[PDB]
This record gives structure tokens, C-alpha cells and sequence, in this order.
RNA sequence: UCAGUCAAUCUACGCAGAGUGAAUCGGUCCCUAAGGAAACCCCGAAAGGGCUGCCGUCCGAUGGGUACACGAAAGUGACGA
RNA sequence: UAUUCCUCAAUGACCGAUAGCGUACAAGUACCGUGAGGGAAAGGUGAAAAGAACCCUAUGACGGGAGUGCAAUAGAGAACCU
RNA sequence: UCCAUGGAUCUCCGAUCGGGAAACCGUAUCCAAGCUCCGUGGCUAGUCUGCGCUCUUUGGACUUUGAAAACUUAGCGAACU
């Protein structure tokens, strides 16, 4: 979908239109610490769980029928 | 020939930059000046 | 310029308007000082009321006028006080310590002086500090003795004295052994 | 309870937008379009603990939206971030899904302008990037 | 190089090209020479030691000659008084007569509690005040606070003060002194002690060095 | 069954640095063979250099 | 239709859609230089100016680093033509 | 008693698109400058879009007829009253 | 659809938890109290008691005042003419 913005929103720099060492970042949340290295270490406990239910033979479907039955 | 305008961004932000114009009394004098007008850009 | 409401503001906010009644906010506009000053080296020393003058020099033969200035006479001293037995180092004019000669000491002159001519918030300060420890002070008493228990206390002391002595060295010595 | 993890999600709401393979046969990864704060473990757990996937790697980019200037009006759309996850198995697509069959034909509009040996493998793994 | 300087001795300097603080030229036709290293010199020499000169080296930092030097040298019962000749109570040094606080918040009340800390007082930090005892200094004294029921006569050694003759201290800063108010906010055999000196005319090496102090 | 242990973050404290752990003083105990002459440098079998500039000859 | 030193079917031109895949590449991260700034202290009609250390903090590559954390009277990292 | 970043109502021998605020129209925009800063242009079809089906000649109708409409040189694609 | 009132959700900078090339990065604050679930230790073993964290409620510890046109009161104060 097109939306209108200002023409001067252009200026606001972006590690794609930036030098080589400039870093922005897109805030996504962090899953553990950086070395003192250079490197990364994941920490297990800060990544996400997902608790999805088993959805096989549930009865509920995404619309609800609209054929006339009463008042 | 040479001319005036050699372009780099770091320059460009460490001169003209929001937080350089934020540091110093004159710049916070730019930047109450701009916002009265009503500048599009701000800052550089 | 309005600095009785810039130092009212700042008090305010420090001990909590909800504990202020309307008469304790009446009276305490009234020890706050509604003076000016506003170099900044008069609000870290006592001036007594000295400040900056601007004006002109005019020359002799052409009238000629240009822009001056007169100083109050600042020097650095060190003053003795009597509760706290030792030197306070502050920055006086000669106003000031002339009016402290008159006074009686830098203790009396603070005790003296009411909390409107203090001019500074240091010396609101240092006159409710004084004015504290004489309160502290005025609770107090001492109890002299005949010249037969100061020649036993004096032995007494004499005693203790040379056992603390023998007792650290033999400590000293023991300890190296 | 809250005694099971820091970071417990019961209402997932990561929108995860397909987009239609070259081939039908034999689909050894597949991209998809998604909000720019997702991350490559985000997409890998909501992929095998939703669809079912069995998930080998997943592989991101971003891209910059779509824009157009006129002299002074801009107008633009939103920024998403291209995923490519590989499969450890190949899966399949039918000819007779909506709008498969249209796709293929409409693509196919535009671009119109034997020695085997022994120990020769038929369906190799095509999996391009680093 | 052939001979680096000791690295327990090195600093690193830069050069300031007759420019003061402000960036501005004050010291004229200076700047862009060679690179240089600043070495440490024991200019005091106040340590009386013996010293045998191992070598005379290069310093570019000054017109003479330094040379590097290794030192080879360097429950009693206590009498307890009941009787006391007279009593002085300090209550016309406030200036002002006043009853003792523990109720109505007063101006002297919320000038304390603005000035207070963060979150009696004659001991530890100041003591007693020698004013107190004025009219008569060599007189053994016991200070104690003021009781509205007669207090006992019972003085033990420990409680019984006298400024010798010593006392016939530091001192406070007027806009400093808030701030401290709250809070205050022969070795092994492996090892050589080694310093550098400047040489003299004729002073090679494995002669020998003295450092000589008062007698 | 992993009795193995995770690798720990970094703190972000102040650390002191070398220069002012060094007793004051003129003297500096220097490392001394009681026959030779005074070194001013002593590497040892972990000292190696240049790590970014071999990295760059293997590039090119 | 505009632009291209064209009357252009072509195009860096208009409309629409698509395209950039990293433990190792380049950054982020750690460490500092020249330099900048806070705190403490010093000075100043106001605004502000100095000071970065004797115990002292945060940034700053054009340089030094690539599979835990804490401490150091151990070595070093460490260098010209 | 002083002033209007503001709100509500009213008035004008005030202006009427080179005028009135820099801006009646998506303007502190486009554009110029390293930067502070400077700074535009551009209103109107018809009562209602009924905005010209169809035919002929050109690569292509914006042309010549036909038709709508009081009127078609009232036939336009940020522009068509005189 | 719409209106009135009350609710649920309510990204980021300016900006104030620290750093900063504004719209980015890193962040379980700290300490007492009393409560369901949890695991582990110890007794002569039955309505037996004693140790912990995570998350929840109520307090108190550190600090975050803060903008704004003209008017007002003060400080310093020109030159063209
Ligand atoms: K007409
Ligand atoms: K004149
Ligand atoms: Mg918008
Ligand atoms: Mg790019
Ligand atoms: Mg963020
Ligand atoms: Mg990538
Ligand atoms: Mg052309
Ligand atoms: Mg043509
Ligand atoms: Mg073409
Ligand atoms: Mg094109
Ligand atoms: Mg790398
Ligand atoms: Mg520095
Ligand atoms: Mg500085
Ligand atoms: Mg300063
Ligand atoms: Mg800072
Ligand atoms: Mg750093
Ligand atoms: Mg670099
Ligand atoms: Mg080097
Ligand atoms: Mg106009
Ligand atoms: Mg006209
Ligand atoms: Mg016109
Ligand atoms: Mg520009
Ligand atoms: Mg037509
Ligand atoms: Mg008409
Ligand atoms: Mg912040
Ligand atoms: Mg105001």
C-alpha cells in the first residue's frame, strides 16, 4: 500500500547509505551477549517458546455462517 | 580542477550533525530558530 | 532577581510542600534572602553585601568616557572557630572581616546575623551548622576538681601510660619473635 | 507458569507472506516475506512449531521499499525482510491450487522474448548463497 | 634500533609545536621534527644507596648523556573521685535561652532537615571544644550532659580529660566542606633495582656511585 | 546429561590498568642474570606479533 | 509524452513487477592515539574559561585483537632509515 | 495597569490572484548554499460529466462529419468562462 | 455508519537508567515484610519443621523537572546618524 511521507525523511541516515562502520540496527530483541573477541554467545534462556495446541479436529472455523435462520 | 565541496558523511554528522548542534549554546539557538520557522530539516 | 522564589522553590522541593503550613510558609518567606547578587564568586565566599560596580573613567582635559569597572576587596583567609577548634578558609572582603572584628569571631558573627543577610545558600548553611552545634553545646556541663584528686589523677595517668607502653613494646617484641 | 521461561509466547502474530517457487517438483528451500524485527531464530521456531516444517538454516536479507518521486511529493511502502529456508526434505507443490496454474502461465508470456553415463544422479540439492 | 631503552623507564609524549591549551601559536618557528620517547630520570637521588654505572646511553630529549645504574646497597582500679569543686553549665553561650527539643514544625526545624544529611556530636570528628574551658586551661575536667535530675558524683580515670601543654589541627573550606559532610560521596636473586641518572665527565662503566645523606 | 558449562558474560566494571599496579619509586626490579648485561626487553615463547599484517600477505 | 546536441522502433527516459542469502568476507564487540567531554577542584559581571592528574570516568580509527568469567609487584603486546 | 504562544463571537467607505500573509493550489515545499541562511511559481469547462458511441483520412485523432448540451473554440487531463 | 460517556490495547526520538553519527545499542535496581505452586535435607515419623529462587502484593532506598511567543524584574551594553 502506497502512504505519503515528507521528501526530507530522505536525509536520516541508513547503514545502507552510510561508510562501511556505521551501524543502525532494526530493533530486533537479543539472544545473548558479544565477546570481547569479536564473536557472539547465544544464551539459551532469552530465546523465544512457542506453546501452539494441537489444532486437529477442532470444530471452529475462521467465519461464522450468515444464512437466515431467525430473527 | 579541485573544488570546494569533497563530501564525507562523518564529517558531515561531526559538524552538522543533531547532537553537535545539541552540545554548544549557539546550536541550541539553531535548532529553537529552525523549529520556529518550520524547517523540514532540522538538523543536517 | 527573584532569587527569594528561586531559593523558595529549590527548599520546597528538598523538604516536601505537604509539610509546610500556610503560617510556616509565610514566615519562611521571610528568612529567605531576596538580595542581589549575580557574579558567580560572591555565592561561594562571604562578601557581606559587596558586589561588582560598572561605570565610566572620564579623562582629564577631553571628558573622554570609557567603561570600567570597581571590585569589591576580596582576600583568602583562614578564620578561627571556637566549636569547631580550628580554621575555616573562606573568602572575605575586608567588609566583611572589619564587621567580624565587630562582631566577635566568625562563630558570633553567624550566630548574630539574621538568615536574610546571609545572601548565599552557604551561609544559610554554615549558620544553621553553627547555630546546631551551640544548641548542642547549650546542653552541656563540666565539673572541676580539688588539687588532691588532680595530683591522683595524675598518677593515675602516669600508671597507665607507662603499662600501655611496656605492654606495646613487649607486643613489639614478641610479635618480631 | 512463569516458572518455565523468560520469554514464553502463547499469542504468535509473525506474519509470514510465501512466495511462489520456479518449480512445482522437488522444492529444496523456498522464500518468504516477513516484518523487519523478526530474527532467524523467531522465523525457525514459529515455522516448526506451527506449519510443521522440518527446518535446516534460514537466510535473511533486507530490502528497502518501494518509492516514488515526483518533486516534492513522495510516496512509499513499507520495508520487509526476504527469508530463504532450506528443507532437509524435498516437499512438492500441486498444479491444481489457486493460482498456481495462472502464475506459471503468466510467467511463461514474458519470457518468450540424452548421454547419460554411469553413476549419474538424477535430483541433485540446488541450494544457492553462502 | 640497536639499543632500545629500558621499557620500565619509556613514556610516550607528544609534541605540542609551541601551541598552548587554546591551539593558538605562542612559542613561534616550532614543529615537525623527529619522533622521540620520553625516558625517566631520577632527578631527586634522595635514597642513600651504592650503585655500579652498567652502561651510558643516548637520550634525545636533552643535551647530555644518562647512564643506567644498578644499586646494591638500599585493669587497675582507678581512682575513682567523688567530690567536685564547683560546676559550670555553658547555657548563655547559645546566646539565646531556649528549651530542648524531643509538636510545631519550626523555621530553625526545616532549615535543618533541608541542610541535613542524606539519611552527641562533640566526639570522634572535632571533640570538645577548648572555649569551654577558658578561665582556667590546667585544670582536669569532666564534660557531661546536663540532667533535669541530679546526676552522681562517680568519675572514673576514663571520663576525666586534660589538654596537656601540647594544646595551648586541620581545617574546614567554606564551599567545600558540604560535599565531605555527605558522606564524602633485598629482593631474589632474579631481580636488580636499576635507575637512570645523568652522568658526569669521566663516569663509565663498572665504576661506582654513591648517595650520601646527613650525619 | 551435559555436565559441561556455559561460557559466561563479560562484566562491565572498571579495571585497573597496569601502569598503576606498579609500586612508586625511583627503582624498577628488572629481570637479572648476575653475568650478563641488562636486556630491556624479554619475550617469551607466547609473544607474537604482526597477526593483522600476516592476515593481510595471505589476502593479497 | 519528456530527456539524449535526431525524424529514434533504442536507452542510465515513462509504466509495472522482480532482484542483494555469511560462525570465517566488511562491520558490530574489546583496546587505546591525536582529540573531545562529565565529575572533583580552580577562576570569572552573566553566558562561561581552565584542569583529565597525585587515588579517577565516558567517548574517539586512519592502528592493535578472533571459541568463558575474576585477580596480578610475572613476562610482554612493541614498532626508525 | 502591560502583553497575546491561545479560545469564542462580531465588524470593516480593508485587499481581491503581479493585490492580500512568503503560502486561496499538500509552502517555509521545490530550488540555491559546506553551514548559519536565502526562498518561489501555480485560481475558474458546464446547472449536471451528460467528458464526444459510430463513420472517414493518418503510425496515432487533438482533425472533418455525427451525437450530448442553452451554447463545442464551452472539447480539458494541476487545465477548457470572457 | 454516526453521537455521548466510560473502558481495553497504546512502537520510537526529542528525554531524563548508561552510551550515541536524533529516531539506535546495552539493560532481571535494592531490601525488609507474607502468600499459592516448585526442589532438597532431616527426624524418635505425624495436621513435624528449615533452606532456597521466580513472580506476585504493600511499603521505603537512589534520582527524572522540563521546556514555551510577548509582557515583568535584573546584569552587561554599542555604532551608523
Ligand atoms: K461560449
Ligand atoms: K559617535
Ligand atoms: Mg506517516
Ligand atoms: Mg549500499
Ligand atoms: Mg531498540
Ligand atoms: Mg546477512
Ligand atoms: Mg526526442
Ligand atoms: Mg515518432
Ligand atoms: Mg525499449
Ligand atoms: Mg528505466
Ligand atoms: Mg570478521
Ligand atoms: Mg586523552
Ligand atoms: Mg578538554
Ligand atoms: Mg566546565
Ligand atoms: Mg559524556
Ligand atoms: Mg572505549
Ligand atoms: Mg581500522
Ligand atoms: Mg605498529
Ligand atoms: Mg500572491
Ligand atoms: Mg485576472
Ligand atoms: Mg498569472
Ligand atoms: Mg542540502
Ligand atoms: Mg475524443
Ligand atoms: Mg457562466
Ligand atoms: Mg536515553
Ligand atoms: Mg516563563
Amino acid at each position: 500500500s502506497f502512504r505519503r511521507k515528507r521528501a526530507s525523511s530522505l536525509d536520516i541516515l541508513s547503514p545502507k547509505r552510510a561508510p562501511r562502520d556505521f551501524y543502525k540496527g532494526k530493533n530486533c530483541k537479543p539472544t545473548g551477549f558479544h565477546t570481547k573477541k569479536g564473536g557472539y554467545v547465544v544464551q539459551p534462556d532469552k530465546l523465544p517458546n512457542y506453546v501452539i495446541p494441537d489444532l486437529t479436529g477442532f470444530k471452529l472455523k475462521p467465519y461464522v455462517s450468515q444464512c437466515p435462520i431467525e430473527v | 580542477p579541485k573544488r570546494t565541496f569533497q563530501p564525507s558523511t562523518i564529517r558531515r554528522k561531526r559538524n552538522h550533525g543533531f547532537f553537535a548542534r545539541k552540545a554548544t549554546k549557539g546550536g541550541r539557538r539553531v535548532i529553537a530558530r529552525r523549529i520556529a520557522k518550520g524547517r523540514h530539516r532540522v538538523t543536517a | 532577581a527573584f532569587r527569594g522564589k528561586e531559593m523558595m522553590k529549590k527548599l520546597v522541593k528538598k523538604v516536601g510542600a505537604e509539610n509546610i503550613t500556610p503560617e510556616l510558609k509565610e514566615k519562611l518567606k521571610a528568612c529567605v534572602p531576596d538580595t542581589k547578587v549575580v557574579m558567580g564568586r560572591a555565592k561561594r565566599g562571604l562578601y557581606a553585601g559587596r558586589h561588582i560596580q560598572y561605570g565610566n573613567r572620564v579623562s582629564e582635559d577631553g571628558g573622554n568616557k570609557s567603561r570600567r569597572c570597581w571590585k569589591p576587596n576580596v582576600q583568602e583567609k583562614r578564620l578561627f572557630s571556637y566549636i569547631f577548634d580550628s580554621h575555616i578558609k573562606v573568602k572575605v572582603t575586608t567588609h566583611a572581616l572589619r564587621c567580624i572584628d565587630k562582631a566577635g569571631g566568625i562563630d558570633e558573627y553567624l550566630l548574630k546575623t539574621p538568615y536574610q543577610k546571609m545572601d548565599t545558600e552557604m551561609g544559610l548553611y554554615w549558620k544553621t551548622k553553627v547555630e546546631a552545634r551551640y544548641a548542642e553545646l547549650g546542653q552541656m556541663e563540666v565539673a572541676f576538681f580539688n588539687p588532691e584528686d588532680e595530683a591522683k589523677l595524675e598518677q593515675g595517668f602516669k600508671d597507665l601510660n607507662i603499662a600501655k607502653k611496656d605492654a606495646r613494646r613487649e607486643a613489639r617484641r614478641t610479635f618480631r619473635k | 507458569g512463569s516458572r518455565l521461561g523468560r520469554r514464553v509466547v502463547h499469542f504468535a502474530n509473525l506474519p509470514i507472506k510465501l512466495l511462489m517457487p520456479t518449480k512445482l517438483t522437488n522444492i529444496h528451500e523456498f522464500a518468504l516475506r516477513t516484518i523487519p524485527s523478526a530474527t532467524k531464530i523467531e522465523i525457525k521456531r514459529v515455522l516448526e512449531s506451527l506449519y510443521g516444517f522440518e527446518v535446516e538454516k534460514v537466510n535473511t536479507l533486507n530490502m528497502d521499499g518501494k518509492k516514488k518521486k515526483r518533486g516534492g511529493l513522495l510516496i512509499a511502502k513499507a520495508d520487509y525482510k526476504k527469508a530463504y529456508v532450506t528443507l532437509k526434505n524435498p516437499l512438492s507443490i500441486s498444479g491444481d491450487l489457486f493460482p498456481v496454474k495462472f502464475i506459471e502461465e503468466d510467467r511463461k508470456s514474458k519470457v518468450k522474448g540424452k548421454k547419460s553415463h554411469w553413476l549419474d544422479q538424477k535430483e541433485r540439492r540446488e541450494v544457492g548463497g553462502y | 634500533g640497536r639499543a632500545r631503552a629500558l621499557r620500565q623507564f619509556t613514556l610516550s609524549t607528544g609534541k605540542s609545536a609551541g601551541r598552548n591549551s587554546s591551539g593558538r601559536i605562542t612559542v613561534f618557528h616550532r614543529g615537525g621534527g623527529s619522533k622521540r620517547l620520553l625516558r625517566r630520570i631520577d632527578l631527586k637521588r634522595s635514597t642513600s644507596s651504592m650503585g655500579i654505572v652498567e652502561s651510558i646511553e643516548y637520550d634525545p630529549n636533552r643535551s647530555s648523556q644518562i647512564a643506567l645504574v644498578r644499586w646494591i646497597k638500599g585493669k587497675i582500679l582507678e581512682p575513682t573521685t567523688n567530690t567536685i569543686s564547683g560546676l559550670f553549665s555553658f547555657s548563655f553561650l547559645p546566646g539565646k535561652v531556649d528549651k530542648r527539643k524531643v509538636t510545631k514544625t519550626l523555621v530553625k526545624d526545616v532549615f535543618f532537615s533541608a541542610f541535613s544529611s542524606p539519611k552527641l556530636a562533640f566526639a570522634s570528628s572535632f571533640d570538645f571544644p577548648r572555649i569551654p574551658v577558658a578561665g582556667v586551661s590546667t585544670a582536669f575536667f569532666a564534660p557531661r550532659m546536663r540532667q533535669k535530675v541530679r546526676g552522681k558524683s562517680t568519675f572514673s580515670l576514663y571520663e576525666v580529660q586534660k589538654w596537656r601543654t601540647h594544646s595551648i589541627k586541620a581545617g574546614l573550606s567554606w564551599q567545600s566542606f558540604r560535599r565531605q559532610d555527605t558522606l564524602g560521596l633485598a629482593c631474589k636473586v632474579d631481580r636488580a633495582p636499576v635507575t637512570y641518572i645523568i652522568a658526569s665527565h669521566q663516569l663509565e662503566a663498572g665504576k661506582m656511585v654513591m648517595n650520601c645523606d646527613w650525619s | 546429561t551435559d555436565t559441561r558449562l556455559p561460557k559466561r558474560r563479560p562484566m562491565a566494571h572498571p579495571k585497573k590498568k597496569r601502569f598503576k599496579l606498579k609500586p612508586p619509586g625511583p627503582y624498577a626490579y628488572v629481570q637479572y642474570t648476575p653475568g650478563e648485561p641488562i636486556a630491556s626487553n624479554n619475550p617469551n615463547k607466547g609473544s607474537v606479533k604482526r597477526r593483522n599484517a600476516k592476515k593481510r600477505i595471505g589476502q593479497r
